[PDB]
């Protein structure tokens, strides 16, 4: 549940480095 | 002892919270917004940080502990060049910014974990 929210961000984060790659 | 994993995650809730917001302000360039986050962001993890012990007994606490610090002074490191007080290179910049918010979240989620399986 928490665990799943900090996931996300944790993803959402690298999702985005990508994009400036 | 340690902390109860409730409590850390309701810690963790207003750090991810900013982070979240210093991941808005990098997708819409504004880069004005870099610095008030990242004291936003050290506050937060301050507050986390202050549940465990100065010096903590186990390993995985002392270890995730040091990378949580490290990487939200880290943090607010890279922010501070957003602005020259006398050339900037956002793209540079962002790179080392987003890698700083995901340690934080890398370290925060490794702080739960290590407190769940001792509930």
């Amino acid at each position: 549940s928490a665990t799943r929210e900090l996931d996300e961000l944790m993803a959402s984060l690298s999702d985005f480095k990508f994009m400036a790659q | 002892g340690l902390p109860s994993t409730e409590d850390v995650i309701l810690k963790t809730e207003q750090v991810t919270k900013n982070i979240q917001e210093l991941l808005r302000a990098a997708q819409e360039f504004k880069h004005d917004s870099f610095v008030p986050c990242s004291e936003k962001i050290h506050l937060a993890v301050t507050e986390m940080a202050s549940l465990f012990p100065k010096r903590p007994a186990l390993e995985p606490v002392r270890s995730s502990l040091r990378l949580l610090n490290a990487s939200a002074y880290r943090l607010q490191s890279e922010c501070r060049k957003t602005v020259p007080p006398e050339p900037v290179d956002f793209q540079l910049l962002t790179q080392q910014v987003i890698q700083c918010a995901y340690d934080i979240a890398k370290a925060a989620k490794q702080l739960v974990t290590i407190t769940t399986r001792e509930k």
